[PDB]
């Protein structure tokens, strides 16, 4: 036979980049917010220019609605058994009662897991399609506060154009340096800005601080990582083990049953207006940079045998351009060498003759052409 | 319409998925091609067998 | 079976709007307890053969209550013992107690919701008896044509009753009557064309008989046993050798006719959806007011 | 959005569609429509 | 369970104390739109507004039982004829039996067939009546007997048809078959003969799915008839021309006149060959229509047993759309 | 980062129903929203695994398309597609229902991609296609340019100050090019057109308040394609994740293409030799 | 309702090549509450004309279960329109989810599971998408009147569908129809300013061969050209045939194909959820 | 409409205008606006 | 159906067909030599059997 | 599906031409051999236990 390797979401190294509440009362809720305020320091300039007061902004998010689901068929004949309607007073069906009453917990059993990788994997879906690349985001970050007049945001897209095309692909076209890897990992880990703070989260390592945030991967980067330009720090990190809660209750409950309204610190703020467990996991940390984050390759643990591609095989998009029968023009035309591709003696040289064709490589190697006599499906119709 | 020997039929545009020469071209020595079935040499007037 | 649907917040004045239309129907695509309301949207102003070719490929669903979240739809194919359900009658013309409905898209001059907060729009198909949409249906075809050959261009005679009331049948240009009905005239009336003359053209003589005598006694005979007059069908000439550039060989677009006729069939609705079963109400129910239905 | 706990009673009934006048707002449902059992709120989580 | 229709109407045509419940009821159409209609579906050569006439002689009055139905036909056996006459309550009955066979005859000359001005409810079970005001109710799904009538001596019902018109049809054709679930189809007969025509109504049971054919069979005489006597008082030309003999030795011609299209106004063309199809006053399909019918729903048995009648047995309700029978 | 998700999960709810069986269907309802000021996560895209998709040629057909009014003469144009059809895959055989391009038989490699052409005037200059180019000529896009520099023709090309465009063939508008390539002009079909976002400015709708929009906008975008055996169209509403810095920048990049067979030895040397050329390789793919 | 229909003794050599047509369809003649083996049968491939006009006059029935001495069935249609079953597929297409299906009579023969201990065979119909059962329809019934992978006719029922269906066209002539058989050369000349005019006028159009070859004379004023109008009766006439051609040659569509959870299209020799019409 | 008792603090600043296409909506003010102090409310004042 | 077809292209160089028409098509020269049903086998090894 | 067969088989006519020897033709590359040897060891997987 074969067992299930169970999993579970909060002992995974992704758990640290997201917090998870139970809220039993979302079916109910209507579009909601959350609301920053945030206050940027100003400097006392000089001179004739009259000074400026400092700024304040607000500003609200709001939510989006996702769900799982998972179909849990069950037979005919076995729900004719399991009710006990179908069964016949035997020594042979009461076995067969077994049978598909074993069938059934081992279906739910199948069933009820996959809502801890469904989380896992939603996780990775949520967080892949709100990150910009590096490259383009790297000398945004260098340009900041100057994207005012036009010649500085005309530098940023010319560097940009650079960017893209010079540094989209490392240790692949650089596997014999090793600090340019660590340098364009600790880019990486450095352009981001910390999010807010919360107590609820204590992700920490075995002895000391704690940790930052992950570093999700496939198990081949993650192998050609290990083992050339990164270190290991340790192998084993403290994790909460419970959720997060928020329920309604005894001062909520009369706001949004009369009103239609509840805040979530609802109790603090009335009290205020008048007046009134962690585990051991075994995870790989890594340094880099001079933070510590975890270092998973999630194909294995999760997403192995199933039938689902793992979300972090990208696509890249690229769409070549080349000119078919462009004659050059006169003061143009001229052999570096003397020694030419000299024809064969007695017949005319075909190479001072406009061209109409072009080569180029397949995917592989193996050479196609393309010639006018292809264009014949757009050159040859009513719509010219 | 037009005889397909007579008329040259191409150097690349034989060889595409399409034209009705491949079907009868299949040997380096001999010829093939579809023809009255009568016997040779026959009457003046070409009959539609 | 019940499916839900997802709902962007729009704004206020808006959702007002679409909270009364609380009865119509929508086109999902696959029976899923979840949907966008982005999915089920087809621009408002549209080619109404292709609409009418799609609504086939779908399954029919009517709004029942919506709330700012979301929207309950639930959907007339699959379902158990056929339960009551109510439909908000959106056609032309009302419907009395006691026929079928069909669901043809908005044939004459068009109303769409324009959700411009969301920017999307929802087109609503009619709701109408079965033999007054057959009928329409030709009534709207039937002028396009007669404008066709430029020939008398109003015969004070397109009108269409319904319990009584005229109905004037609004003026072909509203919309886009003369762009998004072209479509299906044209397909129809080609047909029709070629089914006429492909049949004269297996039987040669046919209106040269007896204008009273010989055709009635040819068709009763047809309809009779295998007398058939001989072959009736009279045997073609026989065709070019299939490279010469007039090639016509009769029966292979006989076969033609035979395919695109039965796909032009299917794709008119005309095979009832609904039964209205009302009870406890006024026993004729105006347009635009909802109105008791069981499922077939 | 109606009421959950009345004040106080009224002490003559009187026909109101005759009375519209007074008002400023009116609805007059059959009986029992759906969007008396409606409970759906909106409401920030938090506050940075 | 069974779901039911309810729909408040006048005491014209079907009389729900007159007849105990179980017998299928008919909706009838709003006149109106028949009389328009008429005004633009009568052929060429007949009247044009006698069915104006043959209505305004009958003077809302919506349903109409089957059993009053069948008596305004050809086709009766004279016992039911009595049984309506002398069985309903009703003042001038039977000068409205008269006037609506009338209005029957006067619809199949016109054009107007009345199985497009009668669509066909459920059996009737209950009913409440003032003075010439009723609201009958009858199933429209699921089996008969699944309903609840307040007589209290037989609470459930069957279904009763009279026996007069049940024509079966399996025993009839002899298809040798074993008498299973059989279904159940009301049919129409027309026939068309100007100033001389009446109208059939049968019930008929068989396990046929497709009708069609055995109807075309069965009424072979009707067909015959009804396709030559048809096209008459319609003006037929004289003797058609051999240019309507549709040329077909021109198609595979490799050497014939031709003609590209955008030069069709009045150019140089005239030599292509002239052919009028020319149909004026031949059988078009409205003159070979016969018959109609539409399907009831399902049947185990048929017994007759009584003025003669015939119980159903376990009918289940499901009522289907109409057909031409012309071919 | 530490914490980047806010991340809210309902309540379990099962959907019973018949279908031989009976099919239990939970669900589950869940909600997320970002809790950063600013951006909270990146990646970089470092090895690089095999083309998902061929790189060969594949001439579009027309003949597939509607809304160009054909000629007068049917023997003309039946003679066209008697003639252009013949031995060109994706014609349009008139299998049942669809008219459709026949699902070939045997893959040499991923889909093939399709190509299109663009009619170009000889003395056009070719160090136009050295470095990363427009096949318009204008350059204009969007993330340079305000509004009204698509397709005036008063205000000099950003990209070339010295010219005002590189093909009058297919900048100007309703030109050629424009008529066949755009989006409000109704000739579109069934298979992909790789050019389709370069001739298009309906986005004026969606006029941009931002780079980090559009920053953000791509690596996020989703796939305009389909997984057939071929590129054909797909419907908006299934997508999936693909990411394209093209659509920031409507630029695109030469390969190694030569104008003969002689050139592209693995000695390569000279770059022009005589009438023909050779284009080295500018693309992010160096290797 | 449930159709029993009891099994003879069989050798454990076809029992169990029986227990593997789980999901495809018969058909009965009768619907009584019993029936025996024998009776729903049908003698071996031939004339998948005659078979095809077989099936209009007998009611399907599905089966479900293959017990040792009882298999049960399911009448498809009689008063039932949501009754949620699963049949397998068995013609060469894959159908997709949304779409309904017919039943057709299978091509080439070779489906019969030959039980010889019983001593009969049965051909279990294929199950074909509409869209394509009408074509098959067309191709076959077109194949039948050139005679004045593919089996011959029979010229004993040939005549029947030919017999059929040109009386299906025969009663489309009709007064209204020459006013709009006038327009040929109206309709041609406007199949050419536009793309999608010409696009919906097919290539061997049997019409465009007419157009440029015959001109006809404008049509006689018909009796009483002003009381009522002839091309909407014939129009409404056309619409009242076409929509029932199809079945007439082949069967109605019999159930439409909903899947709640597993993958859209199912492919060929796979059982895949339904609901009947 | 400003809040009373944040829920956590933010921990680093940044150029919040450069990035304003996350949000989807929001105001900045130059210093001290008017409007965010009367604060008005509205009451109903008796069920019957 | 690959193999011997010639209305699908060559499914490594798709812009011709085939690219011998003397060893492709069935019953081709090259074929009736070297194919393992058609009997003119000896006893030497064949490569290309 | 069909796509992506066709690149497994384009990518496996790649490995065998290129790494069907190690041992002899990279023994420079003194880490590709430990590699090697550490893809095939982990390329198989366990048996029942």
């Amino acid at each position: 036979c074969s067992t299930l390797s169970l999993v579970r979401f909060l002992e995974l190294g992704l758990s640290v980049a997201c917090v998870c509440t139970k809220f039993p009362e979302l079916s109910y809720v209507a579009e909601g917010t959350i609301q920053f305020e945030v206050q940027q320091p100003m400097i006392a300039r000089d001179g004739p220019h009259p000074a400026d007061q400092p700024v304040h902004n607000y500003m609200i998010k709001r939510l989006d609605r996702r769900s799982l689901n998972a179909a849990f068929s069950i037979a005919v004949e076995a729900l004719g058994l399991i009710s006990g309607e179908n069964l016949d007073g035997t020594h042979i069906s009461s076995a067969m009662r077994l049978r598909a009453i074993q069938q059934l917990a081992r279906n739910v059993q199948a069933v009820l897991d996959s809502f801890e990788r469904g989380t896992a994997d939603q996780m990775l879906r949520v967080l892949m399609e709100k990150a910009p690349p590096l490259s383009l985001l790297a000398p945004f970050t260098l340009y900041e506060g100057r994207l005012a007049d036009r010649v500085a945001c005309a530098a940023l897209v010319s560097e940009l154009k650079r960017r893209v095309r010079d540094d989209t692909f490392f240790l692949t076209k650089h596997e014999r340096n090793k600090d340019a890897v660590l340098d364009r990992l600790s880019d990486l880990v450095n352009c981001t800005a910390p999010s807010v703070a919360v107590a609820r989260m204590t992700h920490a390592d075995t002895q000391g601080r704690p940790v930052d945030g992950v570093l999700v991967t496939t198990a081949g980067v993650r192998q050609r990582l290990l083992h050339h330009v990164l270190t290991l720090a340790d192998t084993h990190a403290d994790v909460p083990v419970t959720y997060g809660e928020m329920v309604i209750a005894n001062t909520n409950l009369v706001t949004a049953l009369v009103m239609g309204k509840a805040v979530s610190n609802m109790d603090d703020v009335a009290r205020y207006l008048l007046g009134g467990g962690s585990a051991r996991v075994r995870a790989d940390l890594v340094v880099v940079g001079d933070r510590l984050v975890f270092l998973e390759a999630l194909e294995k643990r999760v997403y192995q045998a199933t039938q689902v591609p793992y979300p972090l095989v990208g696509n890249l998009d690229v769409t070549f351009v080349m000119p078919l029968g462009v004659f050059k023009p006169a003061a143009d035309r001229y052999a570096r060498h003397a020694g030419s591709f000299a024809p064969t003696p007695g017949l005319p040289d075909p190479r001072t003759h406009p061209p109409r064709a072009v080569h180029f490589f397949n995917k592989d190697g193996v050479p196609c052409h393309v010639t006018f006599e292809h264009a014949m499906g757009t050159l040859c119709h009513p719509s010219f | 319409v037009r005889p397909r020997w007579a008329a040259p039929a191409a150097a690349d545009q034989l060889l595409a998925p399409g034209n009705a020469d491949l079907r009868l071209e299949l040997h380096p020595a001999f010829d093939f091609f579809v023809a009255p079935e009568v016997d040779v040499p026959g009457p003046f007037a070409v009959p539609q067998v | 079976m019940e499916v839900d649907i997802a709902l962007p917040t729009l704004s206020p004045g808006d959702l007002s709007a679409l909270q009364r239309c609380e009865g119509r129907v929508v086109f999902l695509e696959t029976l899923r307890r979840h949907a966008t309301l982005r999915e089920v949207a087809l621009p408002c102003g549209g080619d109404v053969l292709a609409a009418m070719a799609a609504y086939r490929r779908r399954f029919a669903a009517v709004i029942t209550r919506v709330t700012p979240h979301r929207m309950l739809a639930t959907p007339l194919g699959v379902g158990g013992r056929g339960q009551s359900l109510v439909l908000q009658n959106t056609g032309p013309f009302d419907l009395t107690n006691g026929d079928h409905v069909c669901l043809v898209p908005p044939l004459l001059g068009d109303e769409c919701l324009r959700l411009t907060s969301a920017n999307l729009e929802l087109r609503f198909p009619m709701t109408l008896p079965l033999a007054q949409a057959r009928e329409l249906t030709a009534r709207v075809v039937a002028r396009a044509a007669e404008t066709l050959r430029g020939g008398a261009p109003a015969r004070g005679a397109d009108v269409v009753f319904s319990n009584g009331r005229r109905y004037q049948l609004p003026p072909p240009h509203r919309d886009n009557a003369e762009a998004a009905t072209r479509s299906l005239v044209l397909n129809m009336i080609f047909l029709l064309n070629e089914g006429a003359v492909i049949l004269l053209s297996l039987i040669p003589n046919l209106l040269t008989l007896g204008a009273q005598d010989g055709y009635a006694n040819a068709v009763i005979q047809l309809g009779s046993a295998t007398r058939e007059l001989g072959q009736l069908v009279r045997q073609p000439p026989p065709p070019l050798p299939q490279d010469h550039a007039r090639r016509f060989c009769v029966f292979e677009a006989l076969e033609a006719w035979i395919a695109s006729a039965s796909r032009l069939g299917d794709t008119l609705g005309t095979r009832p959806v609904a039964r209205v079963c009302i009870f406890d109400g006024p026993p004729t129910v105006p347009p635009g007011e909802k109105a008791a239905v069981v499922e077939v | 959005r109606p009421a959950i706990l009345p004040s106080g009673q009224i002490l003559s009934n009187i026909e109101v569609h005759s009375h519209r006048a007074l008002f400023d707002i009116f609805k007059r449902f059959r009986s029992d429509d759906n969007n008396l059992y409606g409970a759906e709120f909106d409401a920030l989580l938090g506050t940075y | 369970r069974a779901r039911l229709i309810r729909q408040v109407t006048l005491a014209d045509f079907c009389e729900p104390q007159a007849e105990r419940p179980g017998l299928v009821v008919l909706a009838l159409r709003h006149p109106a739109d028949l009389a328009g209609a008429a005004y633009a579906a009568t052929p060429p050569g007949k009247n044009h507004r006698d069915l104006e006439e043959a209505w305004l002689a009958l003077d809302r009055a919506s349903v109409v039982s089957l059993n009053f139905l069948v008596a305004a036909a050809e086709n009766a056996d004279d016992a039911l004829r009595a049984h309506v006459t002398t069985n309903y309550r009703d003042r001038r009955t039977a000068a409205r039996l008269e006037r609506f066979a009338t209005v029957l005859r006067a619809m199949i000359r016109s054009h107007v067939f009345p199985h497009r001005a009668l669509h066909v409810l459920g059996g009737l079970l209950g009913h409440v009546t003032q003075d010439r005001l009723a609201s009958v109710t009858c199933v429209a799904r699921g089996d008969q007997e699944a309903a609840r009538t307040n007589d209290m001596a037989a609470r459930r019902s069957q279904v009763h048809v009279p026996a007069c018109a049940l024509m079966d049809v399996d025993r009839e054709l002899r298809l040798g078959g074993d008498d299973g679930l059989r279904f159940a189809y009301l049919v129409f007969v027309y026939t068309q003969r100007h100033r001389r025509e009446a109208l059939r109504v049968h019930v008929a049971v068989s396990r046929l799915p497709e009708l069609g054919d055995a109807l075309s069979f069965l009424l072979a005489g009707t067909r015959v008839d009804n396709a030559i006597h048809g096209t008459d008082e319609a003006d037929a030309p004289a003797a058609p021309a051999a240019a309507a003999a549709f040329p077909a030795y021109l198609f595979n011609d490799p050497r014939s006149a031709r003609c590209p299209t955008g030069r069709l106004n009045t150019p140089a063309a005239e030599a292509l060959p002239v052919w009028a199809p020319d149909m004026r006053g031949r059988a078009t399909r409205n003159s070979c229509m016969y018959a109609a019918y539409v399907r009831l729903g399902t049947v185990e048995r048929v017994v007759r047993r009584a003025l003669p009648l015939a119980h159903m047995e376990r009918f289940t309700w499901d009522v289907g759309a109409w057909e031409e029978c012309f071919f | 980062e530490k914490a980047s998700e806010s991340y809210f999960m309902g309540q379990m709810q099962v959907a019973r129903t018949e279908s031989g069986g009976l099919h239990l269907q939970l669900t589950q309802p869940r909600a997320n929203v970002d809790l950063g000021v600013g951006f909270t996560a990146a990646y970089a895209a470092a090895a690089l695994r095999a083309p998902v998709t061929d790189m060969g040629n594949l001439p579009q057909n027309l003949f597939a398309t509607r809304g160009a009014p054909p000629m007068l003469d049917a023997d003309a144009d039946d003679y066209l597609r008697r003639t252009v059809n013949a031995g060109n895959r994706l014609a349009p055989v008139p299998v049942f229902g669809q008219m459709l391009p026949q699902v070939p038989a045997g893959l040499a490699r991923g889909q093939q991609s399709v190509c299109e052409f663009i009619a170009t005037p000889v003395s056009v200059d070719l160090a136009y296609f050295r470095r990363a180019c427009n096949p318009r000529g204008r350059a204009a896009g969007e993330v340079h340019g305000e509004e009204g520099l698509m397709f005036d023709h008063s205000h000099a090309d950003p990209a070339h100050p010295h010219r005002a465009t590189a093909n009058p063939w297919a900048s100007q508008r309703h030109s050629y090019a424009d008529r066949l390539y755009n989006g409000q002009y109704n000739m579109s079909g069934p298979a992909y057109s790789p050019c389709f976002k370069f001739f298009t400015p309906a986005e004026a709708v969606a006029k941009s308040r931002g780079l980090a929009r559009l920053i953000a906008d791509t690596g996020a975008a989703a796939s305009p394609t389909s997984n057939g055996e071929y590129q054909f169209k797909r419907p908006v509403g299934a997508g999936e994740l693909v990411e394209d810095p093209c659509a920031l920048f409507q630029e695109a990049y030469p390969p190694l293409c030569a104008s003969d067979s002689a050139l592209l030895r693995t000695p390569l040397g000279a770059e022009e030799h005589f009438a023909q050329y050779l284009i080295r390789d500018e693309s992010p793919l160096k290797g």
